């Protein structure tokens, strides 16, 4: 509910922060071309949770590989806000996704392990 | 453990980057051999002869790299110890095909020079390498081969020599253009050819003889200028200098010149200065354009230039993916030569790629001692893309193209809206501060220099055995520094805010001016900054950030040479640090210089190699660094030789400076190294003045060899604003402002 | 004044060899080997020479009365003749990556169609008194290349098969085969054409009906033989080989209409080949046997039911446009007799007759 | 409103002729009161671009107590961005009057060094913050060690 109102209002708050750009700071962009980067995985999470809970049957045992496969090859320049703030999002993704598919297991562990791996180097 | 790292990389089969283990192994053995060339022993020379001949292949395998460290490897491999008589011949044949054929290129001057003498067995191996790359897509090696080969044909069997001969025959054919454009652009002003030619012959007529074919040939170049401009030798190579000037002057020049032919009388080495001097003040007034612009105005634009592969020269670049991008086309007829050192000439290439490109003409200069320097530049700012904190602030500094054409001339790229803060600062000061009167011709830098002459013995050519008093020094820099320097503080801030309509962009762009500056100043602490006047670092008014173009004086010779005794880390003239606001923020762009520094520091190998073959390689850095500095100005010519009797500036300049990577603080050990010559009590203690009184003795104490992060910087700043070092050094650095 | 006749005279009084430029581009190319050669050489250096020759011919007769005496030995034997050998090399190279290869192809055509343009442009205009064709004893290469005006669509592009290059190819064969008509010895023709006159002619045409499935691929070859023979209408010697195949084989194409119309076979494009087949056919055979085929064909649960009206009519709904435009085409007042001889059909034939004629002429 | 040039022109056509017209001492002191109105305004309007144009319009004006009585970086720094850091430069030459005279830390401009820090801070660039911190922090004493 209210997380959509405040997420839209924070969206228009960067829309606010985007007016000043004569000789822009990197901090101007990079922290934005990063915070939108996290937000994308956010709204993504909302949408495919709302579907995977209501799909199918048990086809979330079969689909959804999309979101990890979109979550996986996202890159960082140099900022060190990124490789944690993605863990901020992704981790809530593990707890809530795991909490929404419950309303195979060795493949699950290979999948979360294969999550862990690259999220390190 | 490395043996259990590397060939398993070759046994696995998927991934496990061949480079990731290979190159580390090669750095390991190369540091093994240098550390073993430091000392000789029995187990050290026997094990040392077990360890090194090993890494010599894998630096061919994993060559899909950045590949410049490779170009540094090959001659290193050959000259370093036993140059293999077949091993290298065969797999160093399969390489340039196994690796980008454009790895063939990255070492332009190395290969070409190597072909001749530096390789000895290229004519056996890399001659077939260069002969398979050569006929296809090789227009760029056409240029460099013509410099090196015809210089010295050393000792040969028949095969070695005939081959390179015909290879140079493949650039008279399908490359007949190569020498036709060089014999084209072989210009301009007479004065540099005659004065520089006369220095060149004249400083070899004084000593032992060696005057046989040296002086006999060294007559001929000039006879070309003047015995052929109405003889069949220039009926083939006409010019507009030759049209009239090479004739009006031919009448009188024939007689004095053929009198020179049999002259051969060492005292007349001075006497020429009559004639030359007159012809000098007579050759500055006519260099008035309309000669090479109409004379070059002849372009083919026929048959796609007869399928000509001549790009903007030196456009063949580094890193793989060779696409033969740019194309010659036809030039704009307008030309203008301009007020600078050699009086160099502004060209407008008009590239075919829907774009033009303005280059420069340095006909009186062998642009080589600056080639590997610029390429070493793009290694500077081309390395800073692995440091975070270098990316984080967009910490690179500008490149361009140094175009080393014949042994005698090269060209150089030229951005517009990049201009000499001296010139701009001066005129913009002018339209701002008084009409033109100002003070500059009455009593600031004329009065100050007159005051320095009245404080040593007599004239100005000395004052070096003098330069005493520590209090009066503070009187010179207090007086002139405050008055003078404060003036163009206002004028530089006024130029920035005048050049930023937006009252804010002034303070916006100061950041890129500054950033540029910290970047250039470490760029010089990297190696000597001499001939490098305030007129020699040049600001760009685009992004309002600065770029550094001069390379006469490298490492020591910048600071070391007796005729001009110089020493500072980087041009910290006063008005520049006046323009950074009452900052303070200088003393922490310090941080820029630190992250910069550590960025340099971590990898010794690459930079080490680069600088090694660059100092050792060009005659135009030690064997002709004489030739360089003497070519610039005369006052050097008499002191150098008597200083440089039986003396070699190669491996020590390097060792001192690699040590400068290590932990040499305060410039302190560098200072010493230039000190040891002339003169210990006269100048040495003086450099120790920035090291003496406690306030700045913080420049001396914190010095510790122990791999200190920020130390070298924390001092290196106040190692430049020690007013002593300024007020002393020379008339050019305007330490006034 | 006389542009050509005049100035050419004073030139030959000054010099005889005062015009040609360059010297080939084949071995020197194997010595050099590059892409720009493919760009200027094989797009203009050959054709610039060709072109200056072309327009210099139509001017004054100098390519006959003066060129003939220019050389027969050293520098000369490397000009015209070997230029032909670069037209054999032109079919060759026309046969043998992306955009670059395409500039290769479109260049190969852009030259070779101008060379055909010039074998023609020469022959039918330059050889007056008919005594100059005997100069190019490489009279063979050109034949063996132009005639493959079906193996040429394979050699040059198929894109250009669409790009309106074979909107000009039939016109170009029209030209060369037109210099081949009447003008040269009739033996040139049989050495040219008598290479696949009949045999295949009957075999592919019957063969569209024996073929059936995977039809359209084959229909491509058909309309190649079809259209290419339509090019032969502009040409000669058809009369020895193609009016016996007209009385017999175009009547055979009428049987092709007759049999093919029952099944409703293949798509509307093959339903466009029947217009073609009957076009290249009727443009040579009699219309008597056609008009006869109207009524005669007419006299010769639901299925046969509408069939009686269909082999009666649709053979005259489909092909109507081309049949109207076919015997309106050549004979007035023959039709007349035809239509009255029919009875009750009269209306569609005659109404679409007046109709379509009305449309075409005005 | 983009014609900010009316406004800087305006103050040039307000300050200049209040150098060339009649009497000047009292009046020159009087117009200086208006910086109170500028700043009372600066406490009133919340989030407004043209106020900022007034702020550059202010450091542009040959004024001290504009440079003093300004906590623009507090306010005219939340949205203006680049137009707040122009103040400090103007501020330093005359409001920081105890910085080029090299005197104790008691008299030097206390605050007006600190708004420049937090202001260069919100612009957490990659060179701006990293610098400003030990700048104003350096402007007293026990920072050499902390840094």
């Amino acid at each position: 509910d209210r997380a959509k109102y405040y997420i839209q209002n924070g969206i228009q708050s960067f829309m606010q922060n985007y007016s000043s750009i004569d000789v822009l700071l990197h901090q101007s962009r990079l922290t934005k071309l990063q915070s939108v980067q996290a937000l994308t995985e956010i709204q993504e999470f909302i949408s495919f949770i709302s579907k995977q809970g209501n799909l199918s049957s048990q086809v979330p045992l079969k689909r959804l590989l999309n979101t990890w496969t979109n979550r996986y090859p996202d890159a960082k320049m140099d900022p060190m806000n990124i490789w944690d703030d993605i863990i901020t999002n992704r981790c809530f993704f593990l707890s809530k996704i795991e909490e929404k598919l419950t309303p195979i297991s060795s493949l699950i562990r290979s999948c979360k392990f294969s999550m862990k791996m690259k999220m390190i180097d | 453990a490395e043996e259990e790292a590397q060939p398993p990389s070759w046994s696995c089969g998927p991934a496990a980057g061949v480079i990731d283990a290979y190159m580390t192994l090669a750095d390991f053995c190369d540091q093994q051999l240098r550390k073993e060339e430091e000392n000789a022993s029995v187990i050290d020379s026997a094990e040392l002869q077990a360890y090194p001949a090993l890494v010599v292949e894998k630096m061919l395998k994993a060559l899909k790299l950045n590949s410049n460290e490779a170009r540094l490897k090959f001659p290193r491999l050959l000259q370093i110890i036993e140059r293999y008589p077949e091993e290298t011949l065969s797999l160093m044949t399969k390489e340039i095909s196994s690796v980008p054929c454009w790895q063939f290129i990255s070492w332009i001057s190395h290969m070409v020079a190597l072909l001749d003498k530096d390789q000895a067995v290229a004519v056996q191996h890399s001659v077939e390498e260069i002969t398979d790359n050569y006929p296809q897509a090789i227009v760029y090696p056409f240029i460099i081969s013509s410099e090196s080969y015809s210089f010295k044909d050393t000792s040969t069997g028949h095969k070695n020599k005939e081959f390179v001969a015909r290879i140079k025959s493949k650039l008279d054919q399908g490359g007949v253009i190569q020498d036709f454009i060089n014999a084209l652009d072989q210009l301009s002003n007479p004065e540099l050819l005659f004065k520089d030619w006369s220095n060149d012959v004249r400083a070899e007529l004084a000593k032992t003889p060696v005057n046989k074919k040296n002086i006999e040939k060294m007559y001929e170049r000039m006879y070309a200028a003047l015995g052929d401009p109405k003889a069949p030798g220039l009926g083939a190579f006409r010019r507009k200098f030759i049209q009239t000037f090479g004739k009006e002057f031919d009448k009188h020049f024939g007689k004095g010149g053929s009198k020179l032919l049999r002259m051969k009388l060492s005292d007349f080495n001075d006497i020429t200065n009559m004639l030359l001097l007159k012809m000098n003040k007579d050759s500055k007034p006519p260099g008035n354009l309309k000669e090479c612009s109409p004379w070059m105005s002849d372009f083919k634009v026929e048959f796609l230039r007869n399928e000509l592969e001549i790009p903007g020269q030196y456009d063949g670049r580094g890193k793989p993916l060779p696409e033969y991008h740019v194309r010659i086309a036809g030039f704009d007829e307008r030309v203008t030569v301009m007020a600078s050192l050699r009086r160099p000439k502004r060209i407008i290439i008009r590239g075919h790629d829907e774009r033009e490109h303005p280059f420069l003409v340095k006909g009186g200069e062998d642009l080589r001692q600056d080639q590997r320097v610029e390429q070493l530049f793009q290694v500077m700012n081309g390395i800073l893309a692995q440091d975070s904190a270098c990316s984080q602030r967009a910490l690179q500094l500008r490149t361009y193209s140094v175009v080393p054409m014949t042994s005698r001339l090269g060209l150089i790229e030229w951005l517009e809206n990049t201009v000499t803060l001296k010139d701009l600062l001066l005129n913009t000061m002018s339209q701002e501060e008084k009409a033109a009167y100002l003070s500059d011709p009455r009593a600031p830098p004329c009065e100050y220099k007159d005051w320095l002459t009245k404080m040593s013995g007599k004239h100005d050519v000395g004052a070096y055995m003098l330069m005493y008093k520590g209090a009066n020094r503070t009187e010179t820099v207090t007086s002139f520094r405050k008055r003078e320097s404060k003036v163009p503080a206002d004028l530089l801030k006024r130029a920035f805010v005048r050049m930023s309509t937006s009252p804010e962009a002034f303070l916006a762009l100061r950041s890129h001016f500054a950033s540029s500056h910290a970047l250039i100043c470490i760029s010089h602490w990297i190696l000597g900054i001499g001939d490098r006047h305030l007129n020699n670092f040049m600001v760009a008014m685009e992004t309002g950030g600065v770029i550094g173009i001069d390379f006469g004086h490298a490492f020591g010779s910048a600071t070391q040479f007796l005729p001009v005794p110089e020493l500072m880390p980087f041009r910290l003239t006063r008005q520049f640090i006046n323009l950074m606001l009452p900052m303070k923020e200088t003393g922490l762009m310090y941080s820029i210089m630190v992250h910069a520094l550590r960025a340099f520091r971590s990898d010794p190998g690459l930079l080490t190699n680069t600088m090694d073959v660059f100092v050792k390689e060009p005659s135009f850095d030690w064997k002709n660094f004489e030739q360089k500095m003497l070519k610039k100005g005369g006052s050097w010519i008499q002191e150098i030789n008597v200083a440089e009797k039986n003396w070699y500036p190669r491996q020590k300049i390097c060792y001192a400076k690699r040590k400068l990577a290590g932990a040499n603080p305060a410039v302190i050990t560098c200072d010493e190294l230039l000190l040891g010559h002339e003169k210990a009590p006269a100048f040495r203690d003086y450099v120790a003045v920035a090291r003496g009184s406690k306030d700045h003795n913080i420049r001396a104490q914190e010095p510790e060899s122990g791999l200190s992060e920020e130390t070298q910087v924390k001092c290196l700043m106040d190692q430049a604003t020690d007013p002593n070092i300024l007020g002393r050094t020379w008339e050019g650095w305007e330490p006034w402002m | 004044k006389e542009e050509g006749v005049s100035f050419l005279i004073n030139t030959f009084e000054g010099g005889g060899c005062g015009q040609p430029s360059g010297i080939l581009a084949q071995p020197t190319l194997l010595y050099l080997r590059g892409p720009f050669s493919l760009q200027a050489t094989l797009c203009w250096l050959d054709l610039l020479l060709a072109a200056l020759e072309c327009y210099n011919t139509f001017i004054g007769e100098r390519t006959v009365g003066a060129l003939q005496v220019l050389g027969t030995e050293a520098q000369s034997s490397l000009l015209k003749a070997v230029a032909f050998f670069l037209e054999s090399i032109a079919m060759h190279d026309i046969i043998a990556s992306p955009q670059e290869g395409e500039r290769y192809n479109y260049s190969k055509c852009t030259v070779v169609v101008r060379i055909m343009e010039f074998t023609t442009t020469l022959l039918n205009t330059s050889p007056e008194g008919w005594k100059l064709l005997k100069k190019d004893l490489c009279n063979t290469h050109l034949m063996r290349v132009l005639v493959q005006t079906l193996c040429e669509p394979a050699s040059i592009g198929f894109n250009i098969g669409d790009v309106q290059v074979m909107a000009h190819l039939p016109d170009v064969c029209v030209n060369l085969m037109k210099a081949l008509k009447m003008s040269p010895y009739k033996d040139i023709l049989e050495t040219h054409l008598r290479e696949k006159i009949t045999a295949q002619s009957i075999e592919e045409l019957c063969a569209v009906n024996l073929y059936g499935p995977d039809a359209q691929v084959d229909r491509s070859r058909l309309a190649a033989v079809v259209s290419a023979c339509k090019q032969l209408h502009r040409a000669g010697l058809l009369h020895n080989i193609l009016p016996s195949q007209s009385t017999d084989l175009h009547h055979s194409v009428g049987t092709e209409l007759l049999s093919l119309v029952y099944k409703g076979i293949a798509p509307g494009d093959e339903r466009q080949c029947l217009p073609s087949l009957d076009l290249s056919c009727k443009q040579l055979a009699s219309g008597l046997l056609e008009l006869a085929f109207a009524f005669g064909g007419l006299c010769e649960g639901s299925v046969i039911h509408f069939s009686h009206g269909e082999y009666f009519y649709s053979l005259f709904s489909e092909t109507i446009n081309t049949e109207l435009l076919k015997n309106l085409d050549l004979a007035v007042l023959e039709l007349m007799q035809s239509s009255v001889d029919n009875t009750k059909m009269v209306s569609a034939v005659l109404n679409g007759m007046l109709d379509q004629s009305f449309r075409e002429r005005a | 409103i983009i014609a900010k040039q009316l406004f800087s022109s305006l103050f040039s056509g307000i300050l200049k002729e209040m150098d060339k017209f009649k009497t000047l001492s009292e009046k020159n002191n009087i117009t200086q009161k208006l910086l109170q109105d500028f700043n009372r305004f600066l406490n009133t309007t919340f989030s407004f671009f043209p106020p900022f144009v007034s702020c550059i319009q202010d450091i542009s004006c040959q004024h001290a107590a504009l440079l003093s009585l300004d906590p623009a970086a507090v306010s005219a720094g939340c949205l203006a961005s680049l137009q707040q850091p122009v103040g400090i430069r103007l501020l330093e030459e005359a409001l920081l009057r105890l910085l080029p005279a090299e005197l104790p830390a008691k008299r030097v401009r206390g605050k007006a060094r600190l708004p420049p820090d937090v202001l260069r801070w919100v612009e957490l660039a990659k060179l701006y913050r990293s610098i400003g911190e030990y700048d104003v922090l350096r402007g007293i004493f026990t920072s050499e060690i902390g840094t």
